Order: C-alpha cells, then structure tokens, then sequence
C-alpha cells in the first residue's frame, strides 16, 4: 500500500496543528513507527489512518488543487512555504484566489505588472490580484455580461487594499485616470463609511458590520466613467445593545471625545460612559487609538468628499440627539401605562436639539395611536413597550442617516454619462463564531452560508461546462448542496421565522422560543442539535463548523417596530434642513430586524445573480500583526472561516488533477517500455495506464486532458520513484564493484 | 399569500387583511328590502341592499339582521353579506385568500358546519378556520391568562383561560346584549311619551344608546338624585331636528346588565356570572383570574362599566386579594385584532383546514380540527 | 568454492589484510567480494554481515574461514539495459544528469567516485553511449 518504509505522514500537536513524520516500517493490518525531523509510536483506533504527505514535486505549485492528497496539512504546508519561504502571497484554489496579507508592503502592486498581465490568459502567470481583474475586465469585453469580484475575511486581512489595487488596475488599463479619477474619491470615501460602518468586536477592533458594494461604470470604449456605491446587511441591533468588550459604532465615541471642543458646545456631550447606549460595553477606549484626533480626519474626509459643514454639524446634531434619546428614562404609573417625570433633563435637551416641542414627544413616547378607518384611539403602553419603541426609533434614525450619507457619497461619485456596462467589487464579513454567539453572529452566518450556496453552484456549473468541452459524462461529477441548511434558517418554520413569531405572540420569551425550536426541529433534522447541558441554546451545523447560539438576548434584539406618529413629530421640525429630509421617500415599520435582513440579503443576491462573480479570500496569518510571521492555528481558523477548506473537500471528491498527454509523457515514459510504445499518444497512455492502475473508475481519458482522482498522481510518482531508485542502486553497485576490482589490481601490483 | 380575517356578530361586521392593525371594512350586518311600491320608472330598483347603503336608504326600507344572538337564522340573506364583504368592500377575490371566521362558544353545531360548507362550495375559499371570539381577546390584550368577559350584540359570555388552556366546564353564556338593552331602552323611553316601533326607528334608539347612556357607580343614589334635580338630564336631536330630553333613564338602561331582573330574566348580572365562572375553576388558578379581567365587544364601552365592576366584584370578592379590570379603548375591535395576530402566526399555518381534507372527510372535519 | 578457487580467494583476501593478523575488517568484506566478482548492495552486505554495529564494523576482524560462508551467501541483462534506457531516446545520456542521479539517489556515492568511473566515457556534447558504458562496467 501507499504507506511504506521511507514514506511520510502528519500528526496532531498542541502548538501547531500538523507535524511531519516518517514511517520506519511498512504498515500491515496497532502501532506505527515514526521519526521526527525524537522517535514516536503513533497508534490507531476507530478504523482510521493518518494524512499521507504529498510527493515533493507538487508542493509549491501555483494551485492547491494540483496536489494529490488534498487535506488540511497539505493546504497549510503549501501556503506556509509560499508565504514565509518564497514571499509569494497570492495563491489559487479552484478559481478562488487566496491572499495572505503581509503587513510589510511589497513591490508587486507597481504599475509595470499591470501592463504585463493585461494580455495574458488566466493560467499563464504567477497568480496575483491583477490576474483576477485581468479576467473580469477581459470577460466584460469578450461577452456582454457584467462581472463582480467578491472579497471575504476578517476586517484586519487586507480587503480594502485588495479593492484599492483592483480599482487601480482598471484605471490604468483604461488609460484614463488623468482624464478623471474616481480612485482618489472612492479611497477618500473610506473614513466616513468606516466611521458609520464599523465597531470594536471582541476578536478584533475595527470590525466592519455591513456588506459594502461598489459599482464602476465604463464607457462604450471601456474607459472608466464613474463609480456608484451601494450598501447591504447593516447591523441595526448594535446601535442600542452591545456585548461586553464591544463598542457602539465608532462615531458615537469620536463625537463624545470632542465634547471639550466649543464647535459642539451646544450638544452637552459627556464622557462616553454617561450615555446608556455607549456605556453598556464597559469599554470606552479602543487600545492604541486616540479618538479625539481621528474625529478631525473624519470631518476632513467628509469635506473632501463634498459635504458642506452645514450638513456635517446637522449630522452631529442628530447623533447627539440619538444619545440624549438614549438617556431618556421612563417610570411606570401602573403596570399597563408609563410616564415621564417633570422637566426630565435628557428629553428636555433632546427636544431642543431636534427642535420639536416638549409636549408632543412627551405624549407620543408614553402613548401609542391606533387609527381605524373611521376613528382614532390614543392608547397607553407599558414601560417595556415604551423602551422597545424608543430603541426602534433610534435604530430607524441611524439607518436613515446611514442611507443618506451613502446617497451623498454617491452624489459626489455618481457622474452621469450613459453607462454601457459595469464591474462590481464587494466586501463582506467572513463566517463568524466566538465563545459566545448571538443574533448578530446568527445573521452573519446566514449571509455567509447563502453566499456559499451561490459559490458552490457556480463552481459546479463551471466544471460541468468544462467537462462539456471534453465529452465526459456528468455522472462522474456530483453537485454538493447546502439547501438542507438554508431551508432550516430561511424557510417558513425556520429559526428566523419562529423568532418573528415569538415577537408577535403574547408574553413571548427566549425560553418559550427555544422550546418551540426543539419541538419543531430537534428530532427531525440532522443539522439542528440541542446542547446537552443547557436548554438556553441550540446548535446549527454549517459548512465550516458546528456553532452554538445563545438564546439569552436573541428575542430582545429582533424587535423593531416604529410608531408612525413618533417619526411624524421629528418630520415636523422647522429647526434645521436635514431631519425633515432623512425620513423622506408604510408597512416596513412593522418589519422585525430579522425580516429586514433577510430582505436586504435577497436584494443583494438578486444584485449578484445578474452577474458572473469572481472570488478573492483574505486570511490574517498572525494574530499580532507581525511584519512577517505565520501562526498555524490562526491560519487554520481563518481557512475554516473563509470556507477554502470546504471548497477543497468538495473538489477532492472530484477529478481534481488533470494532465496534458505531452506533458504527462515527460515524467511517465520513464516507467514505460519504448519497445511497446505506440506512435499515437492518447492510445499510448490508454494502454499504459490500464497496466499501471488497477481500476478504470479512477481515471478518465479526454480529448486533450486526462483526469485522475485524488490519490493517484501520488501513487504513480511513488512507483516511478521506486523503479528509478532501484535501477540507480543497480548501476551504483556495479560501478563500485568495477572500481574495487581495479583497486584489487592495485593490490596485485 | 396573505389571509382574510373576518368577524360577524349580530352587530357590525368587522373584516380586513391579516397583519393590519384595524379592520379595512366595517359596516352594519344588515340586509334590507323595499316595502313600498316602486313608483318611479327607471328608479334603478334593486332587489336588496347591504350595509352602509341600507343605512342611508333605510327610511324607504325594512331592515332585518340575519344573525340573532350568535346564530345565523336565514342563510341566503347572510350569503349576500359575505358576497358584499369580499367583492364590494374588500374588492378581493376569495379564491386566493385563506379566511378566518369567529363564532361564539356553545353555538349550535349546524351553524359552524353550514358556514364551512358555504365557504368551500360557494366561494371556493382555499382554506378556512373558525375561532372562539373569547380566545382572540387574549391575543389582543397581550396575555395568556385571564377570564375574558365578551359582550356585544347577540351573545355575552365568560370564558376563563389559564396559561394557554381553556376550561370548557367553566364557560358561561348569556344573552343580555346591546340588542336587548336596545329593546329595553325603547320600552322605558315609552314612559316619557316617546315611541319607536319600526326597525329604522330602532336604529335611532341604538344611536341614543351609544351617545347618551352611562353606568352609575352606585344606582340608588343616582336614581334618587335625578328625581331630586334636573342636572342629570340631557337632550339629543332626531334626524329631522326635533329634540328630545332624556332623564334618569339614560343610566337606568345599562343597569339591566347588572340586574337582568328588569328585562324579565332570572339571571345574575355579568359581575356575578363572572364570579360564578371563577368559582368553577380551581383555587390553583383563581388568584390570577382575579388579577386579570379583559373586556371585549361593543356593550363594554359604556362609560364607567369598568369601575362599577371593580367595585361590585371587590365587595363580593374575598377581601384581601387585589381585583383588577383591564379595558383597552380598542376593545370594540379587539376580537378582530386578535384574529389579525392569530392568522399571522407561523405555527398556525399547519392548522388551516384545506380544500383537500374537506373533500376527503366532508364538513364534519371542522369540529375535529377547530375545537 | 573448490580448492583452486579457495586459493585464489585466499590470496586476494591476504592482499586486503592491512594488519598482518590474517584477517580483514567487516567493512572490507564487501570490497573483497566485489574484487572477487560479486556485486552486492550495501543492504545485502549489511544483511549477510548480520546488521553489525558501527564499532564491530570498524574494528572487529574476521579470518578467511568465517568470511567464506558470507562470500558464498552473497554469491547465492535486459533489466540492466532498461535501467540505462531510463536515462536515454537517441541512445545518449547527459553527463550532468547521470552525475546528479548517481550522487543524489539510491546509495549515494561521492562526486569523485562518479568522476573516476565516468572519466573518458562522455563525449564533447557530454553524452554517454550507455550500451558501451554498460558493456564496459560488465567486463
Ligand atoms: C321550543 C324550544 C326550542 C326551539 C324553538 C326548537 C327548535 C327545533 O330548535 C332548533 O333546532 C331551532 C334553532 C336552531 C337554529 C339554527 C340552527 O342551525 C339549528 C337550530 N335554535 C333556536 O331557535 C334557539 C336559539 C338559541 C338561543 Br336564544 N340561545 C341558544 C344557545 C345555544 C344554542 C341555541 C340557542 N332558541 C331560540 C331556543 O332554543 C329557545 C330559547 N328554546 C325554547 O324556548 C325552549 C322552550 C325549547
Ligand atoms: N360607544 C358605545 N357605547 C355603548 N354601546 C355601543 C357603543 N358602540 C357600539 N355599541 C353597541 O355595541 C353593539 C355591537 O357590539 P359589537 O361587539 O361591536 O358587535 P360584534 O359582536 O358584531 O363585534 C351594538 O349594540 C352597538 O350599538
Ligand atoms: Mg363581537
């Protein structure tokens, strides 16, 4: 079998995930006898055998699928020996370009290489991000259809550097940047959308919480015209509620840090723990960043991108409004009504910042209005409902301010000339799990998993179209489908749907929600599991991992409902231009955050399925930002999160390794007796392989390419190596005998 | 798709789309026929009128309610009301929309059966369900525990529910209602020398009942006081601008709810029938029913009925134990609002009776699935 | 082996005795076998020697009588040609490639041994007629 003497394997270890070893004896049907680059016995149990190390030619080729033994250790190894030893940072898996972010900046982005790629075909070069843009921009000429590029990773992993260079390449291939540059303006937009967009999560600071998509128009000549933005999948839940060691969106803090400044003297801002929306995380300072300086860089970015400070101070007025609204405090007059105490300070200020009178906000915050067709009822609400409605108003304000700021960043970017066709560049967050998992993670995981469904469908279609060319039947290749999970999350009687039900159903609770989950799914479905020690959580299987979600906060965060008559009070304000604008152009006010997210997600994928996507992945090779280091645990966790290892596990069921006959002969003829060998190459290999390999399932012959399943390039090269090594023995010993005979003639002398 | 939610009691029909906050169409449940010879040629004579039109036309018409107490009495008239409901006021074809219907508990079984048979056979409704009007009031009032007093036109009933379970042995049903308060209001108004005989005059009486009546916190004090002074008197205008003065009687009329003896029943008023319902259910529950009373349907809206009950229970009740009565202003619509909620729960989508199962098992299925 | 063979072999053995005690080292046994016409691999030599340890391989001495069974045990064309045809298909072999494989695969030899055996066998292009080289090393 494959496992001989002088063959090599990997083993599990505490400090790095796999370690290389060698077999000292053959396997036979328990103990394994091992040497370590110390000596070890490695021992086997239900029955399973370790990962077997690839032959050494394949390591370091451009493309992980070229490897014959596809498994975590090989992927780890080949990425490692590119990144540390070679200092090549880009890699291919399937179509999916991996990028391992160096913190040391590098030459390779320099402008010559743009010209060098621009003509060349996909496979003909060392991979690089321009090799992706090279395809997308070629494909847009070759055929009508729009093209998009998709980028995934932790926000520490170089996504925006990848987008920036992706745009540079277009701007230079258009030859046009001197005529106009969007690139400066796109890149000067980043601080504003980082500021509204991002938060400090537990596992990294400056985590981004929204999907961000940038759409770039071309001339009929395919020079750049201009750029349009869109945004999707914003986290509304964060604005009002936060886990320990997290912050609210950065602007609230950059604002509070500036309270000292007379520019904002009116707002009565405090230190950040003053306000009920900022304090809850306990974590006002981002380590190593000054907020108070960064504020100025934000304002300057807005100025450069063309907002007049008449608006900028209105924005900050709104945010101070949101915080003072946050500090508004209710009391219960009786269990089924609430009230606000007299001259209550924060509401007193809030009504001045907004310029809406005190009495209206007092009345509508405490009271709901129900209008039937003929008649009106003004109706009191309990303290819980009041708080839920206040926080829903805050979320609705923030999401409208966000959409307005995006509308102006478009207005500056959105040059108008007929737009022939467009290319798109998209950032999203990766699949995400922590020691605790919560509604934010649940939605982020559902978004990643439904992008993954699209990716797997596209890769399957593209291999089916590849087999089409070379007259191979379909039965050999099998689609892999995560519809069974999405039908758990998305569909009616889903996890989201049962949550939206608990929002409506009276005296709902996280406990009764969970209990309905278990009633519905627990025995039925293989993907849903109850955690043993608890009834407060549930587990969902995904492509990457099992994940455990806590119920604890999960219903509270889902509720969004905004009472129309409360926004009408704001909408009436004379005092400044913007707040009457934000609410300008319903049923959506009823939609819970879960439903609004599922809708924004389908609108995103209806925006992508119009298009033929390309892919990038970004991984953060060490937790500490060392200029170069690689840490094998972190690279494992990142390679699960990005889903590269599932792309591989899918392809390793496949025909992942392909050879062109004239390239195949150069190595393999050495096995092959010239006395037999034919004039016709495809018949030659059809004859020889049927000898060298036992079973006709394992390989396929095609017109120009021959296909092998996972294990068999390694086996073929092993049998080559043995046959060659043995012949080299026989020659070497014969020469040593000849020279020893001559030396014996010396002895005769 | 999205599902119709519909109420008919013997008073106003309430219908709308599920997930709305208030009914899209509200009209009186009346079918009316001309009783005069048609004189004019090209008048545009019509074989019957339904709802608001019958309210405008009513002088020329005679008016008959197809529902008495809880029960549909005459079916082809009722079918016109449904036809008007879906086609004219909603303007939505019932083939595409699952429909939800509400009944009073302890109704005759035929009423539920024929109501199903019409819906599937005559309107081709894709799916149907029937729900007790009391239960919906809990969804409307945001609770899963309480004793629901429900009273409109037609039937008045108490249903206790504890943490999601009914108590069928403790359902109590009564028939004193806005219609019989209305007939009493005529028979008492006769004593001040005013009379209303015809149906259309009865619907003037009803508008008096709605506009001027109120309930006395204590009854013999105001009875004496109104004799002792004018100040309780008030006056109101008939359509033609004649004016009528109304007396001590205006509180005297809704007292019949608290004392059925006046109308000629031997019964005990809604306070004591609530207490007698609480008695039938065990002391395990009882404290939390004393802690929640929820009122539904039009007749509950008399100003001060809530305080009169909180007094007349608390004085009846065990002394130490807080009594609370909960009256949302919506409550005239709460029985619909709770249907708007119940038809939009996702769990409930399993529960709809569907055409296939009806065609398999006949109308009889409705008793098995529904209740 | 007969008396004549034993006499020729003993004479050869004594030529390899560098200490005068009538013995050779274990590590010379293979060398003597090759001088006497055997072509054992290093593995075969260690096997017939009993996988000796370093110390006895370098210093333990055996006389002819104990050596003889070992020589016997070791003692008891188309593959050689195909083995050379591995490195061919115009009948030549690069000198650099033959040097690399002989110094880097199998039981690796030194560059000086390979230069010594290869001296005079490569042409100006650096190609070896392997049938002639094989006949030469088989002579
Ligand atoms: C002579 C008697 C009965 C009847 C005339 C005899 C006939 C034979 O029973 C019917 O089948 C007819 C009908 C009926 C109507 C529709 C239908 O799909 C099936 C039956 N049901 C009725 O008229 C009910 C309606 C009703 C009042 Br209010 N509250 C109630 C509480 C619960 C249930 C039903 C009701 N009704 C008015 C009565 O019983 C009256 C009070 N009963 C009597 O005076 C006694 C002396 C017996
Ligand atoms: N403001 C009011 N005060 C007293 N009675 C009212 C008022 N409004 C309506 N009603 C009476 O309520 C009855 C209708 O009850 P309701 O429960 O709304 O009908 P349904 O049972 O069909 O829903 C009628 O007698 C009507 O006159
Ligand atoms: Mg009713």
């Amino acid at each position: 079998e494959l496992y001989t003497k002088y063959a090599r394997v990997w083993i599990p270890d505490p400090e790095e995930v796999w370690k290389s070893a060698e077999l000292l004896k053959d396997y036979k049907p328990k103990v394994l006898q091992l040497r370590l680059e110390k000596d070890l016995e490695y021992c086997l149990d239900p029955k399973e055998l370790p990962p077997l190390r690839n032959p050494d030619i394949l390591v370091g080729e451009n493309d992980l699928t070229a490897l014959s033994y596809l498994h975590e250790p090989a992927v780890l190894h080949n990425l490692k020996v590119r990144f540390i030893d070679s200092k090549l940072i880009y890699t291919y898996c399937g179509i999916v370009l991996v990028a391992i972010n160096p913190y040391e900046q590098l030459p390779i982005y320099g402008e010559d290489i743009i010209n060098a790629y621009s003509g060349q075909n996909m496979g003909d070069m060392d991979p690089h991000i321009f090799a992706v843009a090279e395809e997308a921009y070629k494909q847009m000429a070759r055929d009508e259809r729009n093209q998009s590029i998709i980028v995934s990773g932790e926000s520490g992993a170089g996504k925006t550097v990848s987008a920036k260079y992706a745009m540079r390449y277009f701007a230079t291939v258009s030859g046009s940047a001197s005529e106009a540059n969007v690139e400066e303006k796109v890149l000067a937009s980043n601080p504003i959308m980082e500021s509204i967009g991002n938060a400090k999560t537990t596992r990294n600071d400056n985590s981004s919480r929204f999907g961000k998509y940038i759409e770039i128009g071309f001339d009929k000549r395919y020079r750049i015209i201009g750029a349009n933005m869109r945004t999707y999948l914003l986290e509304k839940s964060r604005v009002v509620f936060q886990a320990e060691e997290e912050r609210n969106y950065h602007i609230f803090y950059q604002l509070c840090a500036s309270a000292a400044l007379p520019e904002f003297k009116t707002l009565r801002l405090g230190n950040a723990n003053y306000f009920h929306y900022t304090k809850q995380g306990g974590s006002p300072v981002i380590d190593g960043i000054d907020d108070a300086k960064e504020m100025v860089n934000t304002r300057q970015a807005c100025t450069l991108l063309g907002i007049s400070d008449s608006y900028q101070m209105g924005i900050f007025r709104i945010l101070a409004g949101i915080l003072h609204l946050g500090n508004v405090e209710f009391a219960s007059r009786d269990s089924d009504s609430c009230a606000i105490p007299p001259k209550h300070d924060p509401l007193t200020i809030f009504c001045d910042l907004m310029g809406v009178d005190y009495e209206e906000m007092a009345h509508w915050l405490c009271h709901r209005k129900l209008a039937t067709a003929t008649e009106t009822y003004i109706k009191p609400i309990s303290k819980l409902h009041a708080i839920n409605a206040r926080d829903a108003l805050a979320k609705h304000i923030y999401a409208n301010l966000f959409n307005w700021i995006v509308d102006h960043v478009n207005k500056a970017l959105h040059s108008t000339v007929k737009q022939h066709s467009f290319i798109g560049v998209l950032d999203i967050y990766g699949f995400e799990t922590f020691e605790i998992n919560s509604f934010e993670q649940f939605c982020i995981n559902y978004a990643n998993e439904k992008l993954q469904q699209q990716f797997n469908m596209h890769v399957f279609k593209l291999e089916q179209e590849e087999y089409m060319k070379e007259q191979i039947p379909w039965t050999l290749i099998d689609f892999y489908d995560n519809q069974p999970c999405i039908n758990l999350i998305e569909a009616k009687m889903g996890v989201l749907d049962l949550l939206d039900e608990e929002c409506k159903m009276p005296k709902g609770s996280d406990d009764t929600w969970a209990q309905k989950l278990y009633n519905t799914h627990l025995n039925k479905c293989a993907l849903f599991e109850k955690p043993r020690l608890s009834n407060k959580a549930f587990i969902i299987k995904h492509f990457a991992d099992k994940v455990e979600y806590q119920c604890e906060g999960f219903l509270e965060k889902n509720k969004d409902t905004v009472y129309e008559e409360q926004i009408k009070v704001l909408k009436s304000s004379k005092k400044f231009k913007l707040l009457p604008e934000l609410f300008q152009d319903s049923k959506e006010h009823k939609k819970t955050v879960g439903h609004q997210f599922r809708n924004s997600l389908h609108l995103l994928m209806e925006t992508l399925n119009a298009t033929t996507p390309h892919y990038v992945r970004c991984i953060k090779p060490n937790d500490f930002k060392f200029p170069f280091t690689f840490d094998e645990k972190r690279a494992v966790q990142q390679l699960r999160a990005c889903g590269v290892l599932e792309t591989i596990r899918i392809s390793a069921a496949g025909f992942p390794s392909r050879w062109t006959y004239q390239e195949f002969f150069s190595r393999y003829r050495v096995l092959m007796k010239q006395k037999d060998v034919l004039s016709d190459r495809k018949q030659t290999c059809k004859n020889v392989l049927e000898k060298l390999i036992l079973d006709k399932d394992k390989y396929q012959f095609g017109k120009t390419k021959i296909f092998f399943r996972a294990g068999q390039v390694a086996y073929l090269e092993k049998i080559r190596a043995d046959k060659l090594r043995a012949a080299c023995i026989r020659i070497q010993k014969t020469i040593r005998g000849w020279l020893m005979r001559k030396k014996y003639m010396r002895m005769r002398r | 798709t999205t599902a119709l939610v519909c109420d008919n009691g013997s008073g106003l029909v309430k219908a709308g789309f599920a997930g709305d906050d208030a009914p899209r169409a509200v009209f009186p449940s009346i079918v009316g026929r001309p009783r005069h010879q048609g004189v004019m040629v090209g008048m545009g004579q019509k074989d019957s009128y339904v709802g608001d039109e019958a309210q405008s036309k009513r002088g020329i018409l005679t008016l008959k309610y197809p529902i008495e107490h809880g029960i549909i009495t005459n079916w082809d008239d009722m079918e016109k009301i449904w036809h008007h409901t879906f086609y004219n006021e909603l303007r939505v074809a019932p083939e595409e929309h699952p429909t939800l219907l509400t009944e009073a508990p302890l109704n005759p079984k035929a009423n539920r059966e024929k109501m199903t048979q019409i819906m599937f056979e005559t309107f081709n409704v894709p799916a149907m369900y029937v729900a007790i009007q009391a239960v919906l009031s809990l969804y409307a009032s945001g609770r899963t525990t309480g004793i629901v007093l429900d009273s409109g036109d037609g039937v008045t009933h108490n249903v206790p529910i504890y943490e999601g379970y009914a108590l069928p042995h403790a359902i109590m049903r009564l028939d004193l209602a806005g219609r019989d308060l209305t007939d009493y209001l005529m028979k008492i108004l006769t004593e001040r020398g005013y009379s209303f005989v015809t149906t259309a005059e009865r619907e003037i009486v009803r508008d008096i009942k709605e506009k001027l009546c109120y309930v006395a916190l204590d009854f013999e004090n105001e009875m004496a006081t109104a004799a002792s002074s004018s100040s309780l008197e008030k006056s109101y205008e008939l359509p033609d601008g004649q004016v009528i003065t109304i007396g001590n009687e205006r509180f005297r009329c809704p007292e019949t709810l608290f004392q059925p003896s006046f109308i000629g029943m031997e019964s005990a008023g809604i306070h004591e029938t609530t207490y007698n319902s609480i008695m039938k259910c065990d002391i395990d529950i009882r404290k939390d029913l004393y802690a929640n009373n929820v009122m539904s349907g039009g007749t509950t809206m008399y100003p001060g009925i809530a305080d009169r009950m909180q007094k007349e229970i608390t004085a009846l009740a065990p002394s130490t134990m807080k009594i609370k009565i909960i009256a949302p202003p919506e409550r005239k619509y709460s029985v619909w609002i709770g249907g708007s909620i119940l038809a939009s729960l996702s769990t409930f989508q399993q529960m709809w009776i569907t055409k296939q199962e009806y065609d398999e098992a006949g109308p009889s299925i409705v008793h098995r699935k529904c209740f | 082996f007969n008396k004549d063979q034993l006499e020729e072999f003993k004479e050869a053995f004594e030529l390899f005795d560098r200490v005068g005690d009538g013995k050779i080292l274990y590590s010379q046994c293979g060398d003597v076998m090759r001088a006497l016409g055997q072509n054992p691999t290093n593995a075969e030599v260690l096997k017939v020697l009993g996988n000796p340890k370093s110390d006895e391989l370098k210093s333990r001495r055996v006389d002819f009588e104990t050596f003889l069974p070992m020589l016997q045990a070791v003692a008891k064309y188309e593959d050689y040609l195909e083995g050379f045809r591995v490195f061919d298909g115009n009948g030549k072999v690069m000198g650099a490639e033959l040097r690399h494989v002989l110094t880097t695969l199998g039981e690796k030899m030194t560059e000086e041994e390979v230069e010594t055996v290869l001296a005079g066998h490569e042409d100006s292009n650096g190609c070896i007629n392997y049938e002639a080289f094989l006949k030469h090393i088989l002579s």
